[PDB]
């Protein structure tokens, strides 16, 4: 139980200052600002993104009243967009509207891929722009935009669309390697500060450091965040994962070094491959100069709510037990770890998992030492699985005298479909893998034409035998088959998103009663 | 069945209808167990025997080496000589030849028995 | 006598603590340790928050004064034992600086990762100059255990205080522990991860799962967060005490009673509300765990003891010297054999447990040599087991058959043992 | 010292055959198994057993057959187990000189001939010249051919004996199907001529252990021609054992222990005391389906009951009701050997046993085996190596009434779905008294 | 080799009734010499696997393994006057350990028997 009425928060500052002066307000703010990732990244990591609108929407009011000083709720994009329709038979747009309604004072934040929005392949620029436009209309305020190779040119189209919608453009730089390790100088400190400068020139309102694998160490955070805030006048926002079991040390080191905002997950959905623990981070900062002004008791009450919610999702828990410094060897993103281990098991490799993790490290170096986050991380995963399955060393893989049928994801990456790493792709590997197909080095989206949006609209409208909304059309553009299947299941089953979670997954026992609104 | 050929038949057990619409009657025939499946026509299973059924001959057919439940399907239209499906009991069933698969009869979190037809080239 | 045998047995480093940080109650053990010429690491348990001015009982001087007292009592090393993982990074930076100014002894930090941030506190302690820290291999780290050893080492790699430990070998040894841990599936808790509520209740990492399971037993599973709050309330009710073995168990017993019986702390101390105190609570208020520096709250103590008089002297000061010769004769007569000095020490600590174990060993021989799955589950039909009874000298054991149970209620198991048939009868314990 | 633990580097019926000989001699056994053989009975029939082909010491799991061909895996488990000797059975590594080399390098006795014996006999140039050098005829034709082979045993002391011969002419495509001992179409004089050639080959190669000297016999001329020596025990050793009374596998073991042929310790009589007693034949029952072009069947065996009695020997131990036949390995179910004083009676005894077997759940080659031994050319010993491939009546489909299975199908259908005419009509009083024929 | 069976009556799923002689199978072993024939009979009897009913196999094995059976010095009174055919003794470490294994195999362990089991699982390997 909350209050009262809702106090104005960051949403009202964005609305009244605009995005560029909102970022200046963030920079100036002495207290550290917090983003709660429980409603997106937390359950994407721990529960296969299966958390339902029913459980998410029901707590948004509580956040609004109890934690009105939060920077944002990260509550959209990443895997939620397709999973909600494909596996939960519900509309991601409706979920976002309910959150908006329940939390009108807090910024709502999505993770967006620069190249393709929330999609699964490359799309024409006009499609990517159309989606950003709808995301803004549907309630997104703060877009964290990233590219899987840190290729700024592949982020421009989305960045410009976000700025056009007058929403916040938080341009992310993905962290990899180790800036304090002078024997891996490719991803050194200048690498990151040069990128932050390029992204400011490209119109970012905020710079993020996206540490998708939880690799940034505390001593490195101390150097990095100091250097970033000297390199750009923009506010900096730090996102990490707790796979190593020490990511809260890095978050606290970032706070001390002056970082403007940090992400964390409610305790009940924190730790391991999720973000580090929000309530404990806030406790560590309590009474300090940068105290974020969030009530620990309310954090615990909301966490207790998430703990009881999580219990309903027992079907989707992984068998992960704790911290793993193995992360510093493999560099698998926290969001990938369980998926890849489950894939290895299905391929008969469960007993050679640590061999797969080493093949993943070797394969990363074979590709030239690249940034690994969706989709590049999947490519390195596919390569590693094949290397273990077929007993191929990196030398075997690249040699002119050993035939290899490369995974499709690998062929497509070396072809150029994921963009360009700063070094280009290794020539001998690319030649072997492409088997005569010519690679390209331009921005993939520059090769796709313009989609004919009025004709695509008539295709889905004919199929469903009705008009669709602009939001539904955006869903169809991103995931044509998944959206179509969802619209047809919605016609048969109605608003199943309103059912409590146990009834959604298991129905009603004999004599059992439910309430649904 | 003829003069001097007397069979002793006992009805030992009758199963629930299975996912294929078939009921198994567990008989004892001359002291030996015999399982016989029939369609549960009484509950609407006319049109039923369901799952094919690999021919040990052809190449062509991907037959289950073992009973279990399928845990993952990795394919639906063509490649190599590659994991096609896995079966939990996880194995890990590989393509024996180069080709394009033109049917995937699974499926699954489906239960299967050795010789069930998994996929067709 | 026990400390003497522990040293003979191979312990070099004794971390000695007291559940109320009462130095007087630590002197006999500290003296014994020095007498054996081993390391006396005297621990101060951490509780409260030295940086919270609203809880001044456990302030910085409380810890620096105890370090000084323990050094004068002859410690070779001072430990900070943070049994509940309550020490926060900013506090570690203040605490370890101050400790190393207060005493010239080395300092050793032990913590638990219940909050999910203890590695931050460890690394703050290292930056502050702490001499030694504890961590658990990755595969058994995090949550109520210690923070992760591999990641802490990686964090310090290449720094000036780099511990010089090979991360690849830490990984290999952790992979071994992961496989070992898989065998212990029966004993895993349902804890999913970090919990800032630890800063509310201060339950020691070593207690948390036991207490939660114990609450579930009493039908309180749905009221666990009420037990945690009653635990915090009861702690304050006892005068705000250090909670580690066995004082933690007392506060847990009290909290479960409050929730089960619907009693607030005001009801607990009330003149007119009959309360049947848990025996652990009566015993603590009587003086059996020792004395906290402000003593026990009197209204509570009086009500709980029901006329019995408390004492404030060291509990062991009230006990007559044991006649060790007579006690040794007793166990030896029970077992109808001589016992070693080590077994005698076992009998002195746990007479019943030891005696029962000594009889079990006579019946079953050296069961510790069995691999873990054979220990807990025995052998499936046709299953083969390799076990070394001697350092030669491998037994190849196969379970060939198990009879139905007769009447006499016995079951015959037919083994092959190194190519030879061996029939063994055992009771069917369910008939 | 003397052999006290033997690892069998094999699977299925031949491993079980060796385990029996070894255990009868008071010798401990070790089985190896691939993951695909995790339910294989040979694994449970040894005193001790180890998996081969999986585990972190390998870069990748090995294949079902690859696991057993892995010299490295075999040697690793032989060391682990403390085995004194390895028996290779037949197939797999039994003709691999590389494997014998590995055994000797490890100090483990290989139960069979030396690596250099193998190398000499495995090269056709050397094998032909050796035979030529001791006046043994070598190959012409041969359009009407028989395959006859001598069983030899040689010891480490220069003694060689023959255990007479087997007929192996009944072959489908080029694979052995029915073997007989002795060869029934031979005269005594022919039998002794062949024995003399074989003893020459054995002695010239200083052969140690059990081996088979194979000949082609031209049916038109009675001429013999040396073809090869198989330097190992063979699947058809069983017919020879039953007509001579001599255990070949125990003989292999004693010979490698250092015993002299002729002494009671060797398990082998002097030549003058080796003699033929009656006639035997062996049939391998497999899942090869005569109704499906002999493609081996696979799946769960729902029923398996063998048939024994006087003059029947079984070498199986692998099928049972419950067992799953995979397609990973050879489809043998059981090897049946029948003996009698005369050849026509041994045929009638095989025929009775094969027809009395009941195997359900998988198809078998039983009707095809029956067809062969029931054929006039088989009975009168007039067949050649082309007999099966040129005799279509052997392939004639059998077609069962299978009346009981159809009746059970009727009873199941009516039990579950009812009879349309008894429907919702009154039912007899449920007591209910059967009519009694007066 | 050298084993003859005259059974034909027993199989997995057979019911042994009280009505007639409780015969499972008659086994005949042959060898060139009487001691080998015994070792052959003994291997076959010990290799049989009969479950669900008790058998006299251990009794047959004790008889043929007895010194007086092996040296042919027995009389018609041999079994009726030889107690060791129906008995057995051991007190050593291995027997105690087999006693533990038997006990846990039959009864389970009190700490484990009602708790979650380990997956049905890679043994730990010392680096
Ligand atoms: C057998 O071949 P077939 O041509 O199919 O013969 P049938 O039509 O008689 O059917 C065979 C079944 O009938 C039954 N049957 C046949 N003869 C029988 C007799 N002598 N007594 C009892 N049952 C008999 C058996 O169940 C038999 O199955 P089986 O051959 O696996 O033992
Ligand atoms: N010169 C020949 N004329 C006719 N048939 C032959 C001749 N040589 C071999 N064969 C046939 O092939 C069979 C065995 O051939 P082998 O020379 O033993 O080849 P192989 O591949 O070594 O066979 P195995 O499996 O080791 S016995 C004989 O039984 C004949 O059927
Ligand atoms: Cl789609
Ligand atoms: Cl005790
Ligand atoms: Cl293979
Ligand atoms: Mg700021
Ligand atoms: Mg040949
Ligand atoms: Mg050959
Ligand atoms: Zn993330
Ligand atoms: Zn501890």
């Amino acid at each position: 139980y909350a209050g009262n009425g809702v106090k104005d928060g960051t949403k009202q500052l964005l609305d009244t200052l605009g995005p560029k002066k909102f970022g200046e307000w963030m920079r100036n703010e002495k207290r550290v600002l917090l983003t709660d990732t429980t409603m997106r990244d937390g359950h994407q990591s721990l529960l296969a993104t299966r958390m339902r609108t029913y459980d998410i929407a029901r707590i948004a009011g509580t956040y609004s009243h109890a934690l009105p000083n939060l920077l944002s709720l990260e509550c959209w994009g990443g895997a939620t967009f397709d999973v909600s329709m494909r596996f939960l038979t519900e509309d991601p747009w409706e979920r976002l509207a309910l959150i908006r309604e329940g939390a009108p004072n807090l910024l709502l934040q999505m993770l967006l891929r620069g190249a393709n929005g929330v999609g699964y392949t490359n799309y024409p620029d006009n499609v990517v722009k159309y989606f950003v436009r709808q995301a803004a209309k549907g309630g997104i305020d703060l877009f964290r935009v990233f590219d899987c190779l840190n290729w700024v040119e592949n982020m421009r189209v989305s960045m410009d669309a976000i700025a056009e919608e007058n929403k916040l453009c938080e341009a992310a730089i993905c962290y990899t390697g180790d800036i304090l390790n002078s024997a891996r100088p490719k991803y050194d400190l200048k690498y990151y500060t040069n990128l932050a400068v390029e992204l400011e020139k490209a119109g970012a309102h905020i710079i993020a450091v996206k540490d998708m694998a939880g690799l940034l160490k505390p001593a490195a955070a101390k150097v990095l965040f100091k250097a970033l805030r000297e390199a750009t006048g923009l506010p900096i926002h730090f996102h990490t994962h707790d796979t190593s079991g020490i990511a809260a040390a890095t978050v606290l080191a970032a706070v001390e070094a002056g970082v403007d905002a940090v992400d964390a997950a409610m305790d009940a959905l924190s730790g391991n491959t999720s973000q580090p623990c929000l309530g404990s981070i806030v406790e560590a900062l309590s009474g300090s100069e940068r105290d974020p002004g969030l009530d620990p008791a309310w954090i615990r009450r909301i966490s207790f709510y998430w703990e009881a919610v999580r219990n309903q999702y027992a079907a989707f828990e992984s068998d992960l037990k704790g911290p793993a410094s193995e992360v510093y060897l493999h560099e698998m993103p926290g969001g990938q770890f369980t998926n890849l281990k489950e894939q290895a098991r299905s391929l008969g490799l469960e007993t050679r998992w640590h061999q797969v993790a080493q093949a993943y490290a070797d394969a990363n170096q074979m590709f030239g030492d690249i940034v690994k986050v969706t989709p590049s991380s999947k490519v390195v995963g596919d390569m590693a699985l094949m290397m273990v399955s077929q007993d191929l060393t990196v030398a075997d893989v690249v040699s002119p005298d050993r035939e290899v049928s490369f995974p499709e994801s690998v062929v497509s990456m070396l072809k150029g479909d994921l963009g360009q790493p700063p070094s280009g792709w290794p020539e001998a590997l690319q030649k072997k893998a492409l088997k005569g197909e010519k690679p390209y080095t331009v921005r993939p989206g520059s090769l796709l034409k313009e989609a004919d949006l009025d004709a695509e609209r008539k295709v889905i409208e004919k199929k469903l035998e009705r008009e669709v909304s602009d939001f539904e059309f955006a869903s169809y553009l991103m995931y044509p088959k998944v959206f179509t299947d969802f619209a047809l299941a919605s016609d048969t089953y109605g608003p199943v998103s309103v059912l409590p979670t146990p009834a959604y997954f298991y129905g009603l026992a004999d004599g059992e009663e439910l309430f649904a609104d | 069945i003829e003069k001097g050929k007397t069979l002793v038949i006992v009805n030992q057990a009758v199963s629930a209808t299975d996912s294929q619409g078939m009921v198994t009657v567990f008989f004892e025939l001359n002291g030996q167990p015999r399982r016989i499946k029939v369609p549960d026509r009484a509950h609407g299973a006319t049109g039923a025997a369901v799952r094919r059924k690999a021919e040990p001959g052809n190449a062509a057919h991907v037959g289950a080496p073992m009973p279990g439940v399928i845990s993952r399907v990795f394919v639906s239209s063509g490649q190599a000589v590659d994991v096609l499906v896995s079966i939990e009991a996880e194995t890990a069933i590989h393509a024996e030849k180069d080709g394009t698969i033109a049917e995937v009869l699974v499926k699954a979190g489906d239960q299967i028995d050795a010789k069930d037809l998994l996929a067709v080239y | 006598y026990f400390v003497r045998q522990a040293a003979k047995g191979g312990i070099d480093l004794f971390r000695v603590f007291d559940c109320l940080n009462w130095v007087e109650n630590m002197r006999v053990s500290m003296d014994a340790i020095a007498e054996e010429n081993k390391l006396c690491e005297a621990a101060i348990c951490y509780t409260g928050d030295i940086l919270n001015s609203a809880r001044p009982k456990y302030d910085l001087k409380y810890y620096t004064n105890l370090a000084v007292e323990l050094e004068k009592a002859g410690a070779h090393i001072i430990a900070v034992k943070d049994m509940a993982g309550l020490l926060k990074p900013a506090a570690a930076k203040v605490l370890f600086k101050a400790l190393r100014e207060a005493t010239g002894l080395p300092i050793h930090f032990h913590t638990h990762d219940t909050s999910g941030i203890a590695a931050a506190t460890v690394l703050a302690a290292v930056e502050a100059g702490v001499d030694a820290v504890d961590a658990a291999m990755d595969a058994l780290s995090g949550n109520t255990s210690q923070p992760c050893l591999g990641s802490i080492v990686e964090a310090l790699s290449g720094s000036e205080r780099d511990p010089g430990l090979d991360p690849a070998w830490i990984r290999r040894i952790s992979f071994y522990w992961e496989a070992v841990r898989n065998q212990y599936a029966a004993f895993e808790s349902d804890l999913k991860g970090p919990a800032s509520e630890v800063y509310l209740h201060e339950m020691p990492g070593g207690q948390f799962t036991n207490l939660k399971e114990q609450a579930r037993s009493l039908g309180l599973e749905t009221r666990w967060h009420q037990v945690a709050q009653a635990y915090a309330d009861a702690n304050q009710m006892f005068g705000d005490i250090v909670k580690v073995t066995p004082s933690s168990k007392v506060v847990g017993d009290m909290a479960l009673m409050m929730v089960s019986q619907d009693l607030t702390v005001a009801d607990v101390v009330s003149p007119d509300r009959e309360v049947s105190f848990p025996e652990s609570v009566v015993s603590m208020l009587k003086g059996d765990l020792g004395q906290p520096p402000s003593g026990w709250p009197e209204a509570l103590q009086k009500k709980a003891l029901k006329g019995e008089k408390p004492y404030t002297v060291r509990p062991g000061s009230l006990l007559k010297e044991a006649d060790l010769d007579a006690e040794r004769k007793v166990i030896e007569k029970k077992l109808e054999r001589e016992v070693s000095d080590f077994e005698f020490a076992s009998y002195l600590m746990y007479p019943k447990v030891f005696t029962d174990f000594a009889l079990a060993s006579d019946t079953y021989g050296p069961v510790s040599v069995l691999p873990t799955p054979a220990y807990f589950y025995g052998l499936a039909d046709g299953e083969e087991l390799f076990a070394d009874i001697e350092k030669g000298k491998t037994l190849v054991i196969v379970n060939q058959a198990v009879s139905a149970t007769d009447s006499q209620g016995m079951v015959t198991v037919f083994f092959e043992l190194n190519g030879q048939p061996r029939r063994i009868k055992v009771p069917d314990r369910a008939h | 010292g003397p052999i006290s633990k033997i690892l069998v580097a094999n699977r299925s019926e031949i491993a079980i055959r060796v385990f029996r000989a070894a255990n009868e001699l008071g010798i401990k056994t070790v089985a190896i198994w691939a993951e695909e053989d995790k339910l294989a009975l040979h694994r449970f029939k040894a005193d001790e057993s180890y998996q081969v082909g999986r585990g972190p010491h390998l870069a990748r799991d090995l294949g079902p057959i690859e696991s057993y061909l892995s010299i490295d895996e075999v040697i690793r488990v032989a060391k682990l187990s403390g085995a004194d000797a390895i028996h290779p059975g037949y197939g797999l590594l039994s003709e691999s000189p590389e494997f014998v080399d590995a055994c000797n390098k490890a100090g483990i006795i290989f139960i069979g001939p030396k690596a250099d014996t193998m190398r000499q006999l495995g090269n056709k140039v050397a094998a032909r010249n050796l035979a030529i050098s001791v006046g043994v005829p070598v190959v012409k034709l041969v359009e009407r051919a028989r395959h006859v082979e001598s069983q030899i045993l040689g010891d480490t002391h220069g003694n060689v004996v023959h255990l007479f011969e087997r007929d192996c002419s009944v072959q489908r495509r080029n694979q052995k199907v029915v073997e007989r001992a002795p060869a029934p179409y031979l005269s005594e004089a022919q039998r002794q001529e062949l024995a003399a050639y074989s003893l020459k080959i054995a002695g010239a190669t200083n052969y140690i252990g059990a081996g088979t000297v194979e000949y082609l016999m031209d049916a038109d001329t009675g001429k013999f021609y040396f073809i090869e020596v198989n330097p190992r025990i063979q699947v058809e050793h069983t017919v020879t054992e039953v007509v001579t009374g001599i255990d070949i596998v125990k003989a292999q073991i004693h010979i490698l222990d250092g015993a002299a042929i002729g002494t009671p310790q060797s398990g082998v009589p002097n030549q003058e005391d080796i003699r033929l007693n009656g006639h035997a034949l062996q049939c391998r029952v497999t899942t090869e389906d005569p109704e499906h072009n002999f493609i081996p069947d696979y799946g769960r065996i729902t029923a398996y009951r063998s048939a024994s009695g006087f003059g029947i020997r079984l070498d199986g131990g692998t099928s049972y009701s419950g067992a799953i036949i995979t397609r990973y390995y050879d489809p043998l179910l059981v090897k049946v050997t029948a003996w009698a004083p005369n050849p026509l009676e041994a045929i009638s005894r095989m025929d009775r046993a094969l027809r009395e077997f009941r195997i359900r759940g998988v198809a078998t080659n039983l009707t095809f085996l029956e067809a062969i031994i029931g054929h006039p050319k088989f009975r009168d010993n007039s067949y050649t190596t082309r007999f099966i491939d040129t005799t279509p009546e052997l392939f004639q489909q059998v077609k069962r009434q299978d009346r009981a299975t159809k009746l059970l199908t009727y009873l199941a259908d009516v039990t579950v779905n009812g009879h349309p005419e008894a429907k919702d009509r009154p039912k007899p009083l449920e007591n209910a008294a059967r009519p009694v024929v007066p």
